[PDB]
RNA sequence: AAGCGUUUACUUUGAAAAAAUUAGAGUGUUCAAAGCAGGCCGCCUGGAUACCGCAGCUAGGAAUAAUGGAAUAGGACCGCG
RNA sequence: UACCUGGUUGAUCCUGCCAGUAGCAUAUGCUUGUCUCAAAGAUUAAGCCAUGCAUGUCUAAGUACGCACGGCCGGUACAGUGAAACUGCGAAUGGCUCAUUAAAUCAGUUAUGGUUCCUUUGGUCGCUCGUACUUGGAUAACUGUGGUAAUUCUAGAGCUAAUACAUGCCGACGGGCGCUGACCCCCUUCGCGGGGGGGAUGCGUGCAUUUAUCAGUGGUGACUCUAGAUAACCUCGGGCCGAUCGCACGCCCGGCGGCGACGACCCAUUCGAACGUCUGCCCUAUCAACUUUCGAUGGUAGUCGCCGUGCCUACCAUGGUGACCACGGGUGACGGGGAAUCAGGGUUCGAUUCCGGAGAGGGAGCCUGAGAAACGGCUACCACAUCCAAGGAAGGCAGCAGGCG
């Protein structure tokens, strides 16, 4: 089921083995007017890496991004377009700087061109600077 | 080149030094230089020998048996004076200072006496009651600070507490209207 | 020895970097601890800002907590069982975070008979002739009862500890450093953490 | 460069100095103290730049050893120090107590005060931390950790206190409708009144501050001094009086000082 | 008075954007370049101001450039078992 | 200041460049009276350096038995300078240059809620429960032996001091409190039983750290924040509780007090440093597919680190990027603020006095020191290179002047 990873996978703040006659989980808000989803309270998995239930913290600045690839484990290739206007020859150029965002397993139905905000927080590994804060909807396909 | 402690060779090697072993002086704090030296070993491929003379012979070397050396600089703290002259924590140690005479073609025939350190005076007596006193000050100082602050706090309580009657009187209007 | 750089290596791309300084001091690592069982011997190091780190080479001290009463003992330590990091470690005796290793209990079991007074394992045919745990059990007044009554009620303890108590070695997890501060502390495994190492010790056992 | 800066170069200080290249290639640099780097005033520019009381820095230099110059209440020896807001350099024999308040322009003025004015301070604290034994500490901009206060005071608030005990006396609570004076920047030296507290999630705070004269003018959170109670002072005024009127005025009152004079 | 808004590109304001250098108030170093003075029987004063590109924060507008709401109806709204 | 003329033809109008036109930097040639500022080895050689010099420093507040001086009032040690030496801080500052470097440096907004911090400032510094009227023994200077061809080379014998080095307490200190808690007192029940108080003995009871939980004084936009307690840990290659010194001088009948310096356990300040986010860089397709068990892309668990991280290690997935130009190559590319010419739009330069990065011939490694992978600091090798008695020693001017190419 769950647990298939080396070592022991639980919440560093929880407790359970005290003598006993559900698990309990700890989360955290986020700050900047953002809610917590309700799967991350509801479901049993841990993300050490996870702004919500995990040993990190979004500080600095907070962007947006596009989903564009997601065939890693637990993170996610996003899209940036950007325009940057020419002083010179005065007109736009088409730039974007893709990266990836870790994507915790809190959010399940995630698809290919959703808008999702992402916040910036502490490097938890070589390029990655970033965790997704909430997903929204793609422009409608309900199905 | 000199030679080693505990090297264990015979001819002649380079080794690095440090500070606090002999052999070499540290000119720059720590700095770290290999040096020529030779073996710990004793053979025929040596200049000068130096030689300790543990146990006296029974016959008379005229070089050494004959001229005794006097003291060049006597004791200075006050507890290898005691430890020299048996002396005890009652008795004055100013008396018994090492002494030395002092005379040249010129000048009148003067007297010098070390300055004695760690000796028992009245002004390191008033530093040992000076660091104490502190230690009372500041021992009465935050005692009663923390009185004025423990009245402040006292201060508080009774107003904030009066706040959450007057705030839990005002619930009680809102529920009757 | 080694360097810590990101600079060293390659882009998110493919790409090598061209770097523009040599390693510096702030870019030190040294040779790691590699700790085994043994006397006592804690090395220092200097280290940046002019603090101090205890490096263990062989070590024998442990103050492990029992999770579900909140008490800890300094305990010998004596074996390597597994470990999660490396196969090499739990065959090679290392002491490193997170190492479940194999402990004796008499240090918590000297607690239970004394504040508790209860009787946990100790299988039947012998007896403590010195006397001295007996004096812990016996001679109880009339309002001391009472307490120890209480504590009877309240001591129901689970069925996976007492096997483990019969052989008289417990599971035990490595929380700290004992690299940087030269300490091993950590807790004793209980319930359905000390379930699931039974599972992973047969599971590469065979 | 292996470590921090010890040299300061004449041109490369700010300009809130108003220093002068054709003197020399350095500066005094401003040693580790209780203020910033670009926002304090060595004792040496105060005697020698200002005051008119020297030709030379090695003269600075001799009147420190002369047991004359005194801050606050202890006599420091480095005519480098760091003496950054509200720092009474006060001269013991003829009396002349001075307190370092911006000008209406970037820089300091020479502001002479009582000494019923100098034998206190308002302050400003930074930050409240819980001390290891359950104590609220007090830290100022100038970080005089002062334990044991009033909790009333809060994070962006004021104490005034005592320097002969090193104790606070009273405070001035950060209230919509209070005095401000924006410490820092191209505003410095806007003494005005302030209208309005914005708080904006995330990023930093800002707080509408309005002139006396109906200028309403905006400044962030960090930037704010604030100096009375309503439209009441607890500190002195120099000449200008926070006002910054406009370079067109400025000419106007100039010719009228000197066909005046002549 | 405190909080929320279908997203941007745009436009405007505000802090910030390190000095000297860009323009530029004052001043007989005999003009002048430069420089931060000087004048009166201790004072008056100054050493301003303007620009600070791009990206980011902030606050008013949605005209214009896009985006789609719901159409096998699991579409909105007040509600119940 | 939004400008031009001549040149193809027997003779015109256009395209078009060239030639003339004016500043902007460098050199050369001629010539030069005054006077105020004044660039100035980088272009090719970040090539090499003879010579001399750039970080040493003593106050009353660390050591003075050097008459080298010096007071005569001595026997109660040192009047006071005081060479030199032991001991702290700095020498990681500054000056020079741009070799190297193309999202890398660097420039603007940001965060360490993911760490340190020498010195300075604001505070705790009798909070701990177990010879102090001051512990111990080693040394430099000095006396004496010199060894060597040569050095800022070094030892043996006699010592002596520590704010160098180890050990460690008088006072606080008598009790407040949690446990083991013997035992005692009171009420009720026929009684067991139930309930409420007192308490012997010992252990533990500061700050800082390590493991673990309970409840939630004071704040942040959000803590696994600070803080309280419980149960233990305190590294012998240790953490503080002044085993330091100097200047006036007082109160009681031996006991109490002052002004400091210095260094300290820890929390804040400052100068910072490094890790991070977004945005911005010259040319190249005669570079179209690049990278990846020789971490390239994420996860789990570890090591190092000042901490966060494939920075590094074993296992899982083969991914990550590119035609919105990736990878590669070149760059007479350190970058920026900026300078010149200009209607405007730009172009070119920017190593050069300011900021940030790098470095001292080249990389590799390192002690001390808070701070260096330093180089007017070391350890090796390479290229160069000094003395030599042939045994060996000794060096880094892309610093100040200056010498050669």
């Amino acid at each position: 089921d769950i647990q298939t990873e080396r070592a022991y996978q639980k919440q560093p703040t929880i407790f359970q083995n005290k003598k006993r006659v559900k698990l309990p989980r700890y989360y955290k808000n986020i700050g900047l007017g953002f809610k917590t989803p309700k799967e991350a309270i509801e479901g049993t998995y841990i993300d050490k890496k996870c702004p919500f239930t995990g040993n990190v913290s979004i500080r600095g600045r907070i962007l947006s991004g596009v989903v564009t690839k997601m065939k890693m484990q637990r993170t996610i290739v996003i899209r940036r377009d950007y325009l940057h206007y020419i002083r010179k020859y005065n007109r736009f150029e088409k730039r974007h700087k893709n990266m990836s965002v870790h994507l915790s397993p809190c959010f399940r139905d995630v698809q290919i061109g959703d808008i999702v905000t992402v916040g910036e927080c502490r490097p938890l590994s070589k390029t990655v600077r970033f965790n997704v804060l909430k997903v929204t909807k793609a422009a409608g396909t309900k199905k | 080149f000199p030679m080693k402690q505990g090297v264990l060779t015979h001819g002649r090697v380079r080794l690095l030094l440090s500070k606090g072993h002999s052999c070499y002086r540290p000119r720059r704090t720590g700095e770290r230089k290999r040096k020529s030296v030779r073996g710990c070993i004793v053979d025929a491929n040596l200049s000068v020998l130096n030689l300790v003379i543990v146990k006296k012979g029974e016959k008379d070397i005229p070089g050494l048996t004959d001229t005794t050396v006097p003291r060049r600089l006597g004791p200075k703290r006050a507890s290898r004076i005691r430890k020299l002259f048996n002396l005890s924590k009652e008795d004055d140690v100013r008396q018994y200072v090492v002494r030395k005479p002092l005379n040249k073609e010129g000048k009148k025939p003067r007297t010098k006496a070390p300055k004695i350190q760690r000796l028992v005076t009245p002004r390191v007596l008033q530093h040992k009651r000076r660091r104490i006193a502190l230690k009372k000050q500041r021992t009465k100082k935050n005692k009663e600070e923390a009185a004025e602050y423990a009245k402040l706090l006292a201060k508080r309580m009774k107003e904030a507490k009066e706040k959450r009657q007057e705030q839990i009187a005002k619930r009680r209007r809102l529920s009757s209207l | 020895g080694i360097s810590r750089d990101n600079w060293h290596k390659r882009r998110k791309t493919g790409g090598k970097r061209k770097p523009y300084h040599k390693k510096r001091k702030y870019e030190l690592g040294r040779p790691a601890a590699n700790t085994k069982i043994g006397p006592r011997r804690i090395h220092t190091v200097r280290v940046r800002g002019g603090n101090k780190k205890y490096r263990a080479l062989r070590l024998d001290v442990g103050n492990f907590s029992w999770g579900s009463e909140c008490c800890t003992r300094k305990t010998r330590i004596i074996d390597v069982v597994y470990n999660a990091s490396n196969n090499e470690l739990v065959r090679t005796k290392t002491l490193v975070k997170n190492c479940i290793v194999l402990i004796d209990s008499t240090p918590y079991r000297q607690w239970y008979e004394s504040h508790y007074a209860l009787p946990l394992g100790r299988k039947k045919g012998a007896k403590l002739t010195p006397e001295e745990e007996e004096i812990l059990n016996k001679k109880r007044s009339k309002k001391i009862q009472k307490k120890y009554d209480e504590r009877k009620k309240n001591a129901k303890i689970s069925s996976l500890l007492e096997e483990q108590f019969q052989q008289g070695k417990l599971l035990a997890c490595i929380a700290s450093r004992p690299g940087q501060c030269g300490r091993a502390d950590g807790y004793v495994l209980e319930g359905k953490e000390l379930e699931f190492y039974l599972r992973k010790i047969k599971a590469r056992k065979g | 460069a292996r470590g921090p800066k010890k040299h300061l170069k004449r041109v490369a200080a700010p300009k809130h100095w108003m220093l002068d290249k054709l003197t020399g290639v350095f500066a005094p640099r401003p040693s580790t103290g209780p203020h910033k780097l670009r926002e304090c005033l060595p004792l040496i520019i105060f005697l020698r730049n200002r005051l008119k009381y020297a030709l030379t820095g090695d003269e600075v230099k001799k009147i420190c050893m002369q047991r004359f110059i005194k801050i606050d209440g202890k006599v420091r020896t480095d005519i480098t120090y760091p003496a950054g807001f509200m720092d009474v350099i006060s001269i013991d024999k003829t009396g002349e107590n001075f307190r370092l308040i911006y000008d209406t322009k970037g820089r300091f003025a020479v502001h002479r005060i009582t000494p019923e004015e100098a034998k206190y301070k308002l302050c400003k604290v930074r930050k409240i931390f819980v001390g290891t034994k359950g104590i609220p500490h007090l830290v100022t901009h100038d970080a005089r950790t002062i334990r044991y206060p009033d909790p009333l005071i809060k994070v962006n608030d004021t104490i005034q206190i005592d320097l002969e005990t090193g104790k606070i006396t009273d405070f001035i609570k950060f209230d919509t409708g209070n005095l401000c004076m924006v410490t820092g920047g191209a505003n410095l030296g806007r003494i005005g009144v302030i209208t309005n507290r914005e708080r904006h999630p995330g990023s930093f705070d800002v707080v509408h501050v309005k002139d006396a004269n109906g200028n309403s003018f905006a400044t962030r959170l960090s930037n704010i001094f604030v100096i009375g109670k309503g439209n009441k002072p607890w500190i002195s005024l120099p000449r200008g009086k926070g006002i910054r009127l406009t370079i067109a005025e400025e000419r106007d009152k100039r010719l009228a000082a000197k066909q005046s004079s002549g």
